[PDB]
């Protein structure tokens, strides 16, 4: 059948991943020991696409989970599904990363690459017909991008026929931590619009708000912002396991969404979000949903897209209802700003229907778009960049590792290129 | 994995070091014997030890550190000792004669026939350590015995392994305390000499821990005891990230990395703020809204150079024990959006944040509070080149008139030492303005 | 004993300015003495062991016949003065097989001698403040045709005017000495 | 044992490099013109010797003078015949891997060896011969390590080589006319 692999790339990539097994485990009902009690059939028959069997009746995650740092994945272990996590998936590493993308892109890798490669077609041959693969990084994380443009490199030429989902989470534009964060960023930035298909839009600061927000709780964890995206991630995935008429394929999505192979960057949507009072404050209805769905407000991914116009939208609902509900809110939002899409291409939603709601709440949804919202970004990381390219900051280190400056020239070149494109098609 | 070793050159480092590795076996809870209670924490040397000491299977810890001396009165009073029975008798490397301050004396006298010694020690320690990602050097500028020693050695580990980091720590030259006018000599010998190999360089003032000490620890008689429990906070602070777990793990090869802009000037400076007195902190409150702002306050820093005087390059910020990223980047934003920090246009970004889980524990015997946030803030900023030109004009007078070289022309070094380090200082400073201007 | 120092370098075991220098060296007096006195030449302290018999007085290294000596350096120096007398010294070493050999070098001898537990050698030399060396590595290849490994003792016999005994891995130039082994008349 | 001692005195300049999770090492002192003969097999009982940080010396500096030292082990045979079945007899599972490794190194490096070998085999085979199937991630399995060992063995070795290796391994097979 048809089945994802997954990667967990970087310092994030790790504790994402281990917030998401640990989740969709939850959602399946297998205990963290790994014997699952018999809940739900369908689940049982569709876990297939991404678990495997083992002995006893033992669903080992197929996840491939990469780092240099031995405590981050030893205290993944020590968290309560690393037991279900093998021994055999577990990859570590020769270096303290530095946070230095030349380093894990040249130096690091050029030995690791052969091994992680041959397990990762040991999956491959574990699994019996693919789509592709799905990974989890950061843009700015140094080790996540070091690698993650390496390995998907490959990945391209031995398999030029799969989807590579990346899923990178983006950073603060008010703060960035590391200072050379701009450039690492925009080195991996140029080879991830060279190769990739699908690129996630996720940030921290939207995550904050959004706490203030609702979640109106003071003090989380970025572990409960893992939990928050992990189950968007989830969301978005609910299509191929599960029943109900809806298309689940990734492909089927991103042929509507992509009209010119120059789109990448797609910026996430999710269904209600409810604070103490509002839990018995609020009711469970079509309209209300989708009103909130399309709310800057309950925009996460990147940045208000207010300052421009939609081109692609797309969102999937998840629970027992009907055609109608969806019909009438399209034809009503398409109405309501029938100025705030584009002309070039109308009727720019594209709609799934899951039958199978969540565990613990009835109704949800998903929601995926592009719109004229990542212009503030990279006008942002192309400021910053010549900023401090103007005199070269910080350059001594990577002309240590052997690189120059035209790489730089050409990348930010190519990223100036993808500006134009994306300010000339919108106006 | 992951450890590091350390050398204490001198006199000066081993009170330091004696304090600090008190306070290491403490917080681990570990016994003067050299073994645990009936707890399970000994074995073959793979636990918070593991980076620090080595407890092999006869159950003993053997701290990765060399002590040298070349006074043997202290070593010998610290072999008279406490953890005597942890220290190991040949790892406390001792000399029998004194360079009587002179960096030309330690630097060609004494060293040679003893970094063989220290060599063979280093290498019989590397042989055994697994990822020893650097080393941390305690010594001093103005050396007593240490300035010469520690730069030879510094010379030797440089060419043979110019792979690693490496980390120094010195008591900066107090601006208007000195009991030796030869300490700018020796001092800009040892930092001429190290700027071309040295990787990171911090330094710290005893004046302004005095200063602090009757500011908030309330100490108007202080002690090398209470100044070395400050400065092994810092330091234990540091390596609180190779201890436990956090919300981020931060590494010393970020801070070298992120840290300098460019190469040369690699000397930030540190910064603790929440010190305060048992019962002030009983009866008041802390958060990281006063502690940022005292850390960025001017009097609150071991060097005294104003940062209206000056402006600001790097920073880095670690929290250690309770605390959420919102209040975090508020404060920062805070930062930013304030008119009185003074960052270059270079860095719109200039910071590096840290954070563990652990909270900071108390040594019985000290003079701190019980804290429950904690956070160490290293900078580099502009402010610092006055120091030198402090130094400059200070040397150049009594190089005019050349007062007592006469030593050092026995001892049978010549002036194009001195004739060197002038202009490199020199090009220190231009270095300093024009990458402090636009 | 000290193992855990370093073979590297130069080891004085004796060297006769040391206050109290005989520590490790166990002393045998009988019909003799020990003193301690200025030269003419060096017009230094040194020090003078003699007796009526030769075998009844005799210095010795380790002091603790328990323990052993722990040395790899095939090369030893002293540093001798000829007082025209009947002196001799043994070394006891540990070899490539694990069996235990000494080597008995007297100056009386008039024949050399090989018994399977230990060699001898007769030794003649000039007058005056002279040297010695030798070569562990060397005569046990040549004699027993095995490997020198390490020295567990070493006894030193009466009749004799003493500077220093050294050690040291090879056969040193004349330059590389220190001043005080840079002897002088 | 022996040579941890000798080492732990120290007489051998090797140096190093090593990082966060994996492996690398240098040296001080070049080998080929040190000597092949007075320390090769003192070396070798590293092999047989099992502990950190030893091993990690023995398992790769056995390899390193193998690349770089090629036309001199033709009189040192005898010699590094003991710890070999020193090792054998010491019977741990992950030594015994070790082994195999840098034996099918020895074998394969250079010429002349399974024929100076030709009176070296009665020792060193029967254990393996007793080894054979008690039982690709890091190349763990006894069995197919030694199916591999005697592969590269016996087509190298000779013309009687394979009977010889038959008459101590009733199962063994040729690799040469089936
Ligand atoms: N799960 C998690 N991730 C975080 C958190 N805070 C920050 N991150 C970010 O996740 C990023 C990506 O991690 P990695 O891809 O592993 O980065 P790296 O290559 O190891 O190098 P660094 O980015 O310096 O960590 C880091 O750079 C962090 O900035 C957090 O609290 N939880
Ligand atoms: N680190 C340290 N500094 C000290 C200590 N006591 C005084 N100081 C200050 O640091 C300097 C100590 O350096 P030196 O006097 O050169 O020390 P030394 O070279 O190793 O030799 P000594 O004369 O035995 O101290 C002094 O000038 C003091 O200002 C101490 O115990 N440790």
């Amino acid at each position: 059948m048809r089945e994802i692999v997954h990667l967990q790339a970087g310092q994030c990539g790790n504790q994402i991943g281990a917030k998401f097994w640990e989740v969709i485990s939850d959602e399946h009902g297998i205990d963290p020991t790994g014997t699952y009690h018999g809940d739900s059939d369908l689940q049982l028959e569709r876990i297939n696409v991404y678990y495997n069997e083992a002995t006893g009746g033992k669903y080992v995650p197929r996840a491939v989970l990469v780092d240099l740092e031995p405590g981050t994945m030893d205290s993944v272990r020590s968290g309560p599904f690393g037991q279900i996590f093998r021994p055999d998936n577990f990859v570590f590493g020769q270096s303290g990363a530095g946070n230095n993308w030349a380093k894990g892109h040249y130096t690091e890798g050029a030995e690791l690459v052969d091994s992680v490669l041959d397990v990762v077609r040991k999956e491959a041959e574990s699994c019996d017909c693919l789509q592709g693969f799905q990974l989890t990084h950061s843009l700015g994380g140094g080790t996540g991008s070091g690698m993650g443009t390496l390995l998907i490199s490959k990945i391209r030429e031995e398999y030029p026929d799969r989807i590579m989902n990346t899923f990178s989470v983006v950073p603060s534009p008010k703060v960035s931590d590391t200072v050379v964060e701009p450039y690492n960023a925009t080195l991996s930035v140029h080879q991830l619009v060279e190769n990739t298909d699908e690129t996630y839009c996720i940030d921290n600061e939207a995550l904050y708000d959004i706490c203030f927000r609702t979640l109106k709780l003071t003090t989380p964890t970025y572990g409960d912002l893992n939990h928050l995206v992990s189950a968007t991630m989830s969301g978005v995935t609910t299509c191929l396991r599960f029943p109900g008429q809806l298309n689940a394929d990734l492909r089927k999505l991103a042929v509507n969404m992509v009209p010119f192979p120059r789109l990448h960057f797609f910026m996430p949507g999710f269904a209600p979000l409810t604070s103490r009072g509002s839990q018995q404050y609020r009711a469970l209805t079509v309209p209300e949903l989708t009103q909130q769905m399309f709310d800057a407000k309950n925009m996460m991914a990147a940045c208000d897209p207010r300052h421009g116009r939609y081109l692609t939208v797309a969102a999937v609902f998840r629970g027992r209802m009907s055609m109608k509900e969806v019909d009438e809110q399209m034809l009503n939002v398409q109405n309501k700003n029938s100025s705030y899409f584009v002309e070039w291409i109308p009727n720019n939603v594209k709609t799934a229907v899951c039958d199978i709601p969540p565990r613990g709440l009835k109704m949800s949804a998903t929601f995926i778009g592009n719109s004229t919202a990542i212009q503030e970004l990279f006008k942002r990381i192309s400021e910053q960049f010549t900023a401090m390219f103007r005199r070269k900051a910080f350059l001594h280190w990577y002309t240590g590792e052997g690189m120059d400056e035209m790489e730089f020239t050409e990348a930010e070149s190519n990223m100036n290129d993808l500006v134009s494109e994306y300010q000339q098609y919108q106006d | 994995m992951r450890e590091c070793i350390s050398i204490h050159v001198g006199q000066a480092g081993v009170q330091i070091g004696n304090a600090c590795w008190e306070l290491y076996c403490l917080e681990h809870g570990i016994q003067p014997d050299g073994q645990m209670p009936s707890d399970k924490t000994i074995g073959g040397g793979d636990d918070s030890f593991n980076t620090f000491f080595s407890e092999t299977g006869a159950g003993k810890h053997v701290p990765r550190a060399v002590f040298v001396d070349l006074e043997p009165t202290v070593v010998d009073e610290v072999r008279t000792g406490t953890y005597r029975q942890l220290f190991h008798p040949e790892q406390l490397i001792t000399g029998k004669e004194d360079a009587a301050n002179n960096y030309a004396r330690g630097h060609y006298t004494i060293g040679k026939e003893i970094v063989d010694l220290v060599l063979d020690r280093i290498r019989k320690l590397a042989d055994l350590c697994t990822g020893l990602q650097g080393f941390l050097i305690f010594h001093s500028f103005g050396g007593g015995t240490g300035s010469g020693f520690a730069s030879l050695l510094m010379e030797r580990l440089s060419v043979d392994y110019g792979k690693k980091s490496k980390l120094e720590f010195a008591i900066y030259p107090a601006p208007q305390v000195s009991t030796a006018v030869v300490e700018p000599y020796n001092s800009i010998l040892t930092t001429h000499t190290t700027l071309e190999h040295s990787d990171c360089a911090f330094m710290v003032d005893n004046e302004a821990i005095y200063d602090i000490c009757r500011r908030n620890l309330d100490i108007e008689r202080p002690t090398y005891t209470n100044l070395n429990r400050l400065i092994g906070q810092i330091v234990s602070s540091i390596t609180a990230s190779l201890r436990f777990d956090g919300a981020l793990n931060v590494d010393l090869t970020e801070f070298q990395t992120n840290l300098v802009p460019y190469p040369r000037i690699h000397f930030p400076l540190a910064t603790y703020a929440p010190v305060i007195s048992a019962e002030k902190a009983y009866h008041e409150q802390l958060s990281v809204a006063e502690i940022t702002n005292a850390c960025f306050e001017p009097a609150n820093q071991m060097v005294k150079c104003d940062p209206r005087h000056g402006k600001y390059m790097a920073c880095c910020m670690l929290y250690r024990g309770d605390v959420v990223p919102k209040d975090v980047n508020a404060a920062i934003a805070t930062i930013k959006t304030k008119r009185t920090i003074q960052f270059v246009d270079w860095c719109p970004t200039g910071f590096k944040v840290g954070i563990n889980y652990q909270p900071p524990t108390v040594v019985p015997g000290g003079d701190l509070a019980k804290v429950q946030r904690a956070v160490c803030m290293l900078s580099n900023t502009t402010a610092i080149a006055e120091a030198w030109a402090r130094l400059d004009h200070k040397f150049d007078l009594m190089y005019a008139k050349r007062a007592f070289v006469h030593w050092y022309v026995g001892e049978g070094m010549e002036e194009g030492e001195f004739s060197e380090a002038r202009e490199d200082l020199a090009a220190l400073e231009k270095d300093y303005e024009e990458v402090g201007v636009d | 004993m000290f193992k855990n120092t370093f073979q590297s370098g130069f080891l004085s075991i004796l060297y006769s300015i040391g206050s109290k220098p005989l520590q490790i060296w166990d002393k045998k007096v009988r019909n003799g003495h020990i003193k301690r006195i200025t030269d003419n030449d060096i017009q230094s302290l040194v020090l003078e062991i003699e007796g009526t018999n030769v075998s009844t007085t005799y210095i010795t290294c380790p002091a603790d016949p328990k323990k052993t000596l722990g040395i790899k350096l095939p090369f030893l120096v002293m540093i001798i003065k000829n007082l025209k007398k009947y002196f001799t010294f043994e070394v006891q070493v540990l070899d490539d097989k694990n069996v235990r050999r000494r080597f008995r070098a007297s100056n009386y001898q008039s024949t050399t001698r090989v018994k399977p537990f230990i060699c001898t050698m007769p030794m003649r030399l000039d007058d005056g403040w002279n040297q010695i060396q030798f070569n562990l590595s060397d005569f046990t290849r040549r004699a027993y045709g095995t490997n020198y490994i390490e020295t567990l003792r070493v006894q030193i016999h009466a009749n004799c005017r003493i500077r220093r005994v050294y050690f040291s891995d090879r056969l040193y130039s004349e330059d590389e000495l220190p001043a005080e082994f840079k002897l002088y008349l | 044992t022996t040579f941890r001692k000798c080492y732990e005195r120290g007489d051998f300049p090797i140096a190093l490099e090593h990082d966060s999770k994996g492996n690398k090492i240098a040296w001080k002192v070049e080998i080929e013109k040190l000597d092949y003969h007075h320390y090769l097999p003192l070396f070798f009982d590293g092999l047989s010797e099992m502990t950190f940080p030893y091993e990690f010396f023995a398992r790769r500096g056995i390899h390193d003078m193998l690349e770089h030292g090629g036309n001199k082990i033709l009189p040192v045979i005898p010699q590094l015949i003991i710890p070999i079945k020193n090792a054998l007899n010491l019977r741990n599972r992950q030594i015994i891997c070790v082994t195999l490794k840098v034996l099918q190194h020895l074998v394969v490096s250079s010429e002349m060896v399974g024929e100076a070998l030709l009176p070296y085999y009665r020792q060193i085979l029967p254990i393996l011969n007793i080894f054979k199937n008690m039982n690709q991630q890091k190349r763990e399995n006894i069995g197919d390590l030694i199916q591999e060992t005697l592969e590269a063995f016996e087509r190298y070795g000779g013309e009687d080589a394979f009977i010889n290796i038959k008459y101590m391994v009733p199962t063994y097979e040729s690799c040469l006319l089936n």
